[PDB]
């Protein structure tokens, strides 16, 4: 199918530079505008740059303009944006998105799954992977809750699953609270039926790219002896 | 070139009711002009979705209970049936002049039925007191309204300064919230103390709730 | 079969018929917008005359509006509305 | 009332029509004959395409033959069966 | 140039019959081309009428009996229920090459019913007899078929090489013909006999019929 | 309405010249092809010439090409055929015809009456008329028959009328015979119901234009005392 895949961002010094890549599948670019649109945590959308692959032609936002640089290699089906002089308000999900032409110009219906681009003097940190294991007295209600506390990280994102993707129902992964120390925590639950204890069990899987950290972890509910 | 101004901000609406969005442009254009308009809806984290384009065509595969309307600067898009999944950021965009700017968004919030919390306490493991600090959580799960509140009680002592709270979004099945609350302690002060509780005040509960646990048990 | 010689005089005497004009050609300074359709079907007087002195012309007109998209390349699209002159009545006039 | 985005593209896209083509025309050649009518109805492709890269054009054709009154100025006339090409199927092409 | 040619020369039709004429163009024609025939009917005398034009369409206020047709090098003329008033002679007209010949005429005689002539003598007047010739006639009125004979006697005597005929178109109304014997002599031998006697065959007739008068009375 | 006159024939001596004259009513004969077509006594029409008056264009059948010349007066809406060195085959009666062009051109539908031209070294000569008075008696089957006998003149035509015209039904004029004389003679008869004798006159109107002759004369039965 018509798909864009963004690469490239992560963790970047002010003042410093980063480029970022999208891949384009199932149509040609030649025949496209594409652009990229941020999105600063907690904020609305911002438009910031756009290319023209066959002529070259790009136009930018003012907030970027003279530090970006938007291009597209027609041969490879991909566009890339050159990102210099870095700031903290250039900190935001980047995605990558395609417009038709003529007919086909209608908004925004292929998007990429978006890239954090975090710019900050911290370094990474790979986090700690803690239970959050329930009393077995707290399952009597027929639900067990039970959880993994993901602490001490940077840059933000951390990934968690249940069972390796397959347990969805009842999961409530939390925002990420920057923490006074300037790293990030988070907590993620599930709710279970206490009576599915014991037939099955509970794995959480977090993953921090940034750290190249993965870590399982097995949450049963513990008693109090 | 144009600017759009988007509004309401933010709304809160009941499942079947009529949601109205409005999108105005900065420029004076005559009402003879039309079909400049798309507009999207963003779940949090995710992509936006295109929803509607040329000011009132349903792109494909989206359900009908969404439409659009406009001309001149004012442009409108119409939730007929409001659903629980509909919970969303939308947002518009004119390519009347482009490079295409965006609305700055109306957040839709699900107005459902009060719902209590069910509360669950979590001593810290013993993994982390090795490392000196003590993490004791409280969750809040499937409530609403999202106002709550969460007092720690260490040995009777209310405790203040040491816990961040973290509020899920509104879930797109059931439309309720979840929170988590942390206390942060060092090892040393947490095996000073014996008894950890978790206090929750919400509308939905007659009087407070509490749950805690004895530190060893 | 054979179209009849009274029959192919009586389809093709001037008269008001559904044409498809380029729209290019109605607004011919249009130095900026591309126009989606590119034509538009109006009535307009087609056929022909007993004498070659004579030719086909509007009587009776009338003005027909539609939606059609316009594009600036590179700076943006809109649907406009547009106007255009139709025929209502047609007959042969001298030169 | 305002025609509707949708419909002039519907009604102005790439098909058969009746044109009123002129005879001298599709006889080019002819340096010895006028003809009455002068112009006859054939369905011929018309309209417009997505692209300005595509051009409309015919797939199907056919013949269909009329009466046409021809004149030798000065030396005589007659009815003559002439034929002309119709399109029967359009489709949008590349050029 | 094209020839046409028309056949046949002459016919005889009754009232009620149809009548069909024929004319050929001389070169090849192919049967692609139509409508260069004009077909005209004239009455003793007078101008030609335009009955059929470009080959099949009817002048207008000509009875619709005439019709016309053809292609090629073949022409017809039909008149579908031949009238007592269509005697005449009939004639094409080409202009596929002008200019334009016409056919060498096809007159059509009205067969009718067998009439007997009237007959009557009239004896020279005394205005002409002052001159010195006697000029004394006999009328034949009214008879079909055209064929009929006149003897002259005088006081008995069969006449000849001194009469002549001269006899009527067919008319439009009845479709008979008349006749008129002119007997001519010098005063001085009209003045020498007594008994002048027309004596007329016809085939409407049983037995002959003469007219007489006695000069002088 | 729409009309042809014709004039300006007559008698014309072997070798001789004669023009004739149109006079179009009713339309422009700049619209128009002008013919000339003659009747020989007896025989079929023959197209004989042709003008297109704008551009005086002319064409002629090889019977009399070099011999005649046709022309048109766009001004006076008036063709003319000027006949030079005329033979015994030229005798006949003349018409002046019109056709229109394009979808005008249908035939000849608008024709004058004619006109006789007679090329002849004989002279011309005024008949006597004479009466042609039945017998009382052969009034008995109720008809009676009476006529003018038209004799000896030159040259042709010569017209005969009943009562100024207003008798026509029963009214036989018979074609001219020409005598051994070289004189023609012609009569003209009427029957008519003997009851009406007494109550009616009957009178016969003789013209013959080429002498300047008319001439009536009254026709009743006498009885034989
Ligand atoms: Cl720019
Ligand atoms: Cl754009
Ligand atoms: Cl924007
Ligand atoms: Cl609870
Ligand atoms: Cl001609
Ligand atoms: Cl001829
Ligand atoms: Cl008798
Ligand atoms: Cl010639």
């Amino acid at each position: 199918e018509v798909q864009l895949v963004e690469s490239g961002g992560g963790l970047v010094q002010p003042g410093g530079s980063l480029r970022l890549s999208c891949a384009a599948s199932g149509f040609n670019i030649k025949d496209t505008y594409i652009h990229w649109v941020r999105q600063a945590p907690g904020k609305g959308l911002e438009w910031v740059a756009r290319i023209y692959p066959t002529n070259g032609y790009t136009r930018y936002a003012d907030s970027v303009k003279g530090r970006f640089t938007i291009s597209a290699d027609t041969s490879k089906n991909t566009a890339y944006l050159q990102m210099n002089s870095l700031r903290a308000e250039d900190t935001a999900v980047y995605y990558c998105a395609k417009l038709g032409i003529g007919y086909y110009y209608y908004g925004m219906d292929v998007w990429g799954q978006g890239t954090l681009v975090t710019v900050s003097s911290a370094s990474t940190k790979g986090p700690s992977v803690f239970p959050l294991a329930p009393s077995s007295k707290s399952t009597s209600g027929g639900t067990a809750a039970l959880g993994c506390l993901v602490k001490d990280y940077f840059p933000e994102p951390v990934t968690v699953s249940w069972n390796s993707g397959a347990l969805t129902s009842g999961v409530h992964t939390f925002p990420a609270v920057l923490q006074s120390s300037g790293l990030y925590s988070l907590s993620s639950v599930v709710t279970v039926p206490s009576s599915s204890l014991g037939t099955q069990t509970y794995i959480c899987n977090v993953n921090h790219k940034p750290s190249n950290t993965k870590v399982d972890k097995k949450v049963e509910p513990k008693s109090c002896d | 070139d144009i600017q759009m101004t988007q509004s309401p901000s933010s709304l809160s609406a009941s499942v079947g009711d009529r949601v109205t969005i409005t999108c105005r442009a900065s420029q004076d254009i005559p009402r003879s002009i039309s079909g400049y308009v798309a507009w999207y809806q963003q779940k949090p984290g995710k992509a936006p979705k295109l929803l509607i384009y040329w000011g009132s065509y349903l792109y494909s595969g989206v359900p009908s209970r969404f439409s659009g309307s406009g001309s001149g600067t004012d442009f409108t898009l119409t939730i007929s049936s409001l659903q629980p999944e509909d919970f969303a950021t939308y947002y518009c965009q004119q390519h009347y002049t482009t490079p295409p700017t965006f609305g700055q968004g109306t957040k839709v919030e699900i107005k459902r039925t009060v719902a209590a919390p069910s509360v669950f306490i979590f001593p810290p493991s013993d993994e982390q007191l090795k490392s000196g600090t003590a993490s004791v959580v409280c969750l809040l799960n499937n409530f609403y309204p999202r106002e709550a509140k969460v007092q720690w009680k260490v040995d009777n002592a209310l405790q203040s300064g040491n816990s961040q709270e973290s509020v899920t979004e509104q879930d797109s099945k059931d439309s309720t919230y979840s929170l988590s609350s942390t206390l942060t302690l060092s090892k040393a002060d947490y095996e000073k103390h014996k008894v950890y509780a978790c206090e929750v005040t919400h509308q939905g509960l007659s009087s407070p709730v509490t749950k805690s646990f004895n530190r060893g048990e | 079969e054979v179209v009849k010689f009274m029959d192919v005089y009586q389809r093709s005497y001037c008269h008001p018929i559904e044409t498809l004009v380029d729209i290019f050609q109605e607004y011919p300074d249009e130095i900026e917008y591309i126009f989606k359709p590119s034509c538009v079907p109006l009535m307009r007087c087609g056929g022909c005359c007993n004498d070659e002195g004579l030719e086909c012309v509007p009587t009776e007109e009338s003005n027909i509006t539609m939606q059609i998209m316009r594009i600036k390349p590179h700076q943006g699209q809109h649907i406009g509305e547009m106007s255009f002159l139709q025929h209502n009545k047609c007959e042969c006039r001298p030169k």
